[PDB]
């Protein structure tokens, strides 16, 4: 009957949730989608520069 | 008629809850998605981009572009100090307003390393050497170059590559520090000195400038989101 | 060497002999619109040799008491060749750019510029109850310049050009979050920026919406000694990349 | 400059009082009402055509559009006997209207 | 969502320069403290979970409050829906140029008793109605109006004393994202209004007392709370420095970049 | 938050005075501070303001050549100097802090200036 079983936020256990409504705009918040891609803001260069090499040839 | 029993916490509005609620416009068809460039997923990618820090706050430089330039000249003695400020990235008024220090004012705790980049915007015929030190707390501020060489330092030689990075590391007793001014979790001082002089040829101006940038490393982290003390309101905006 | 580039677009070519890397967008290159993202049904026009070429704007002078300059980007090329003639006859259009700012001086001059491209840069008014007019917000292929002082509120429709607020009410040091690059006269000679199409809609009208703004701001002022050359210009060239148009009607 | 034309009103307690002030041109709902007590302290009452400031009792109300505007006190007290100005926030400079004093009827 | 851990380091003497870079390339250096000094090997268990875009914005924030009176002419409330009247939520949403989210909407309705003159005022519970009108529909002009039928407009009824009312709204837009900033005009002639006011068409929200005024006036107040869910964000932006002045536009009075200190060497 | 003005002053026709407005309870360099004049038989009148962070002042066109506004960030005071004093400059002078758009939420208590011999 649905019953998605996920894991709980703990430091260094399961919880259960069911959707009751027919519209996807009425669920709970996501809160557990963790994605990082910082390379588009901190290295937006065409030619890649290695860290241990000199930046200017 | 299934028997239930209502607990405390019923019919309350806690502003950070996560429940389901019935939709007001059922069977609504939303606009399909588009590939827009520059999608941000974490706020710890905004803080890793470096921004210019206003070191030169001298009460007639804040309403100008002179707040960002650090004056560097040719001296006659040796060992003078260039600047100095305490490492409080959310409480000290030097780092209070930068791109790292504005994200930090939404949170209470912080932990990780901090980068400091220095660009030499002088002439191509000018030379120099600098000492970029960091001193952990427990003693005072270093008053000489001999006191500041006993901490974490780097010696920067200007040339073709015009930038150097001082990476102040995480040295702390606790896992986290406080963003607000706390004497228990102080973090130390950042100073800059003259190693050798600035030697220029003839017909070159002997007064140069230095820009400074600040960002975070890959082990930076924040905690316990709060409201910022910077924006303020009396009446409604209309 | 990593100091030389060559950019060929149409019948135009840019060569440079000392430069940094070329900064491309948010990591994406300009490309034409797909079929599952489009909304207009008629067939677009892709001339792509007559419009995708380097157009050079006017030159400004870098003085010692100088504050900054700005251009609104799909408006500067509104009288430039067959790019400005396709904008008048068509209703929609989308375009990525490549911008090459160039400023040369000797090894006896010093200075530093910040060359930044900001999307949706709303400017503010001096009088707090109005909005600025069109002639103050942008001129065609001529720079509008910031000031080191504050514009008075007695002026009704003017732009607030306090340079340390960058005209938009923010800190000018935090403008490095956008795609930017520096021109340091000690080491650099030019800055090259490639920008994709950034908007919330797949196509937009190119006359009542400027979606990019190029700002050039001297953080370290120009300085030299007596005998050195006092006149130092700054020149900007801009080339459209992957431009296409929809909705052909009368000339407006 | 916008001329702000508003001199002395008389009303008994528990009654409804209406103060009005007329501008010269359209100011587009940018009107504020102030209150100057007889000891010499000024405070803001209504910071729009009708929006009350926080700390102001519910006896005061405002209305109007375009050129004609008004202030209403539906139940007069002894605390509300003061001088009332109207100020426009549309053009440079800020212009205040003349005073309007309240007094006891008989 | 774990952060990266540090590795051990040895004394180096080489032709490799991690610290020396060029900041003129528009590129941030990717160096770590295990390049410029001797470090030990620690393993970090810290997470970057609480700084996500979902965790930053999915929190309730008051956007407006309006009043209306039980026995008064001109006594019903209206509000043209926007997010630019409070200082705290306006600064959080404007760190990004484009946003796209579902919404959650909560109302907090209170009441107060006004100084009547009758003896032994005794009122029952109060019922309120909140009607949402999409742009183009008919608007009410008084309390006992025909427009409060709500044949197709969504509305909610609520009796005083219970839990607060709460709905859910999908991504209701014409374009592919909400826009926080707009550099353009409405007309093609480039006259008239300029800015984000040309893109704000989201409707109006009306509020009234369903009960009739028995013996004493009652002044109610409803507070409106917004909460973004399923958030996407594009093109980050520097935070606002000057104070906000108006609702329709961006205008400001210029301010210094920081507060000041007495010397460049004072800590 | 409150604004505290100085005492009442008296001057000769042709002399100069200097009033003050000590502001406390908030960050002084954030908000501009305006000056209002009230003659005892007529209504209020705006003089001008000073941006305390950049030391930029803007005057009304009637008081352009007589008044001078200054400020200092250390002691959080705003000064106003009247010069070439005539018999029209005997009134009550208020300092006010301008709110969000055009509103004056916080006022001073007023100083009584009078010219005589
Ligand atoms: C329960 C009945 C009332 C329903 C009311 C629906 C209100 C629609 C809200 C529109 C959200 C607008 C958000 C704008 C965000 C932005 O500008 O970035």
């Amino acid at each position: 009957m649905g019953a998605q079983v996920s894991t709980q936020k703990t430091g260094a256990i399961h919880y259960t949730n069911i959707n009751y409504y027919k519209d996807a705009a009425s669920n709970s918040a996501n809160r557990q989608d963790f994605t990082q891609d910082p390379g588009k803001f901190t290295e937006p260069v065409k030619d890649i520069m290695v860290k241990t090499m000199p930046a200017l040839n | 008629g299934l028997p239930v029993m209502t607990t405390p916490g019923s019919t309350q509005f806690l502003t950070s809850d996560d429940f389901q609620s019935p939709s007001a416009m059922p069977q609504f068809d939303v606009t399909p998605e588009m590939q827009i460039p520059g999608r941000v997923n974490n706020l710890m990618e905004i803080a890793e981009v470096d921004s210019v820090v206003p070191v030169n706050n001298t009460e007639d430089n804040v309403s100008s572009l002179k707040a960002y330039q650090i004056p560097v000249q040719s001296n006659s003695d040796n060992g003078k100090q260039v600047f100095g400020f305490p490492l409080q990235p959310g409480a000290n008024n030097v780092l209070n307003r930068t791109l790292l220090g504005e994200i930090l004012n939404y949170y209470t705790h912080w932990s990780g390393s901090i980068k400091l980049t220095f660009m030499f915007c002088g002439s191509a015929m000018a030379t120099g050497k600098f000492l970029l030190a960091y001193s952990p707390p427990g003693a005072g501020v270093p008053k000489n170059r001999k006191d500041a060489m006993l901490g974490t330092h780097v010696i920067w030689d200007v040339g073709l590559q015009s930038s150097c990075v001082l990476c102040v590391p995480w040295i702390s007793q606790t896992h986290y520090r406080y963003v607000v001014e706390d004497e228990y979790t102080a973090a130390g001082y950042v100073t800059c000195w003259y190693q050798t002089n600035i030697v220029v040829p003839a017909d070159v101006q002997s007064s140069c400038d230095i820009l400074c940038f600040v960002s975070a490393c890959n082990d930076f982290s924040v905690r316990m989101l709060k409201d910022t003390p910077f924006i303020r309101q009396d009446t409604f905006y209309q | 060497s990593d100091r030389v580039r060559s950019i060929t677009l149409g019948n135009s070519t840019i060569t440079t002999q000392e430069c940094a890397n070329v900064v491309v967008g948010y990591g994406v290159w300009p490309e034409y619109l797909k079929d599952n993202e489009a909304t207009a049904e008629d067939q677009p026009t892709q001339p792509d040799v007559a419009t995708c070429r380097f157009y050079t704007l006017e030159s400004v002078q870098w003085m010692k008491n100088s504050a900054g300059w700005w251009w609104k980007l799909p408006d500067a090329l509104s009288q430039m060749g067959l790019f400005g003639q396709n904008m008048q006859y068509h209703y929609l259009g989308r375009t990525g750019y490549t911008i090459h700012v160039q400023c040369n001086a000797s090894k006896f001059h010093q200075g530093c510029l910040l060359v930044v491209c900001v999307p949706e840069a709303e400017m503010g008014c001096s009088n707090l109850n109005n909005t600025p007019e069109f002639s103050e917000l942008s001129g065609g292929d001529s720079a509008r310049m910031f000031t080191d002082t504050q514009v008075g509120e007695s002026n009704a429709k003017k732009v607030q050009t306090a340079v340390w607020n960058a005209g938009m009410g923010v800190g000018v040091g935090n403008l490095t979050i956008f795609p930017h690059q520096w021109i340091n006269l000690r080491t650099n000679n030019s800055a090259t920026l490639v920008m994709p199409y950034i908007n919330s809609v797949p196509m937009d009208n190119m006359f009542r919406h400027n979606n990019l703004t190029l700002m050039i701001i001297p953080f370290v002022p120009l300085n030299y000694s007596e005998g050195s050359s006092p006149y130092v210009p700054i020149t900007v060239t801009i080339a459209p990349m992957c431009a296409e148009y929809n909705g052909l009607r009368l000339a407006s | 400059d916008i001329q702000m034309t508003q001199s002395s009103l008389s009303a008994s307690l528990g009654d409804r009082v209406t103060i009005s002030c007329r501008a010269s041109q359209d100011i587009s709902n940018y009107l504020n009402w102030y209150q100057q007590k007889p000891d010499g302290s000024v405070k803001l009452l209504i910071y729009y055509t009708s929006t009350l400031h926080s700390g102001v009792p519910s006896r005061f109300s405002g209305s109007g559009s375009g050129t004609d505007y008004s202030l209403t006190i539906n139940s007069l007290e002894q605390e509300d006997i003061a001088t009332y100005f109207c100020q426009q926030g549309n053009t440079f400079p800020f212009t205040f209207g003349g005073g309007t004093k309240l007094e006891i009827r008989r | 969502a774990r952060v990266a851990d540090t590795i051990s380091s040895r004394p180096t003497n080489s032709e490799s320069i991690p610290a020396l870079t060029a900041a003129e390339t528009g590129h941030t250096s990717q160096v770590v403290p295990s390049d410029t000094m001797q470090t030990r090997h620690v393993k970090n268990y810290h997470s970057r979970s609480e700084s996500s875009i979902e965790n930053f914005l999915c929190r309730s924030a008051c956007v407006y409050y309006a009043t209306y009176t039980n026995n008064s002419k001109k006594g019903f409330a209206e509000w043209v829906i926007n997010t630019r009247q409070v200082a705290q939520l306006r600064r959080k949403l404007e760190l990004f140029t484009y946003l796209r989210f579902d919404l959650e909407l909560t109302f907090v309705i209170t009441s107060a008793q006004q100084p009547s003159t009758a003896s032994s005022v005794d009122a029952p519970v109060q019922t309120h109605q909140i009607m949402y009108v999409p742009p183009g529909g008919p608007v009410p002009t008084k309390v006992k109006d025909y427009a409060w039928q709500t044949s197709t407009n969504p509305s909610v009824f609520w009796t005083e004393g219970n839990a607060p009312p709460r709905m859910s709204i999908p991504f209701i837009s014409i374009g592919n994202a909400y826009s926080c900033f707009y550099d353009g005009w409405t007309q093609f002639s480039r006259n008239g209004v300029y800015g984000i006011n040309t893109l704000n068409n989201m409707g109006t929200l009306y509020m009234r007392h369903v009960n009739e005024a028995g013996q004493g006036p009652i002044k109610s107040t409803v507070r409106i709370y917004f909460k973004p869910k399923h958030v996407k964000a594009w093109v980050p932006r520097p935070p606002r420095l000057c104070q906000y002045e108006k609702q329709k536009n961006v205008n400001f009075s210029p301010i210094g970049v920081t507060t000041s200190r007495t010397d460049i060497i004072t800590t | 938050v409150q604004l505290q003005q100085s005492a009442a002053e008296l001057a000769r026709p042709g002399a100069s005075v200097k009033m003050s407005c000590k502001a406390s309870g908030y960050t002084f360099t954030t908000y501009t501070m305006h000056w209002v004049k009230q003659r005892p038989g007529q209504g209020l009148e705006w003089i001008g303001y000073i941006n305390p962070s950049s030391r930029y002042t803007e005057y009304n066109q009637k008081f352009k050549d007589k008044t001078t506004l200054t400020a200092d960030k250390s002691s959080s005071t705003a000064y106003m100097q009247l010069s070439s004093l005539t018999f029209e400059d005997s009134a009550v002078y208020y300092c006010a802090r301008r709110s969000e758009a055009d509103r004056f939420v916080y006022w001073g208590q007023g100083t009584l200036v009078t010219v005589s011999a």
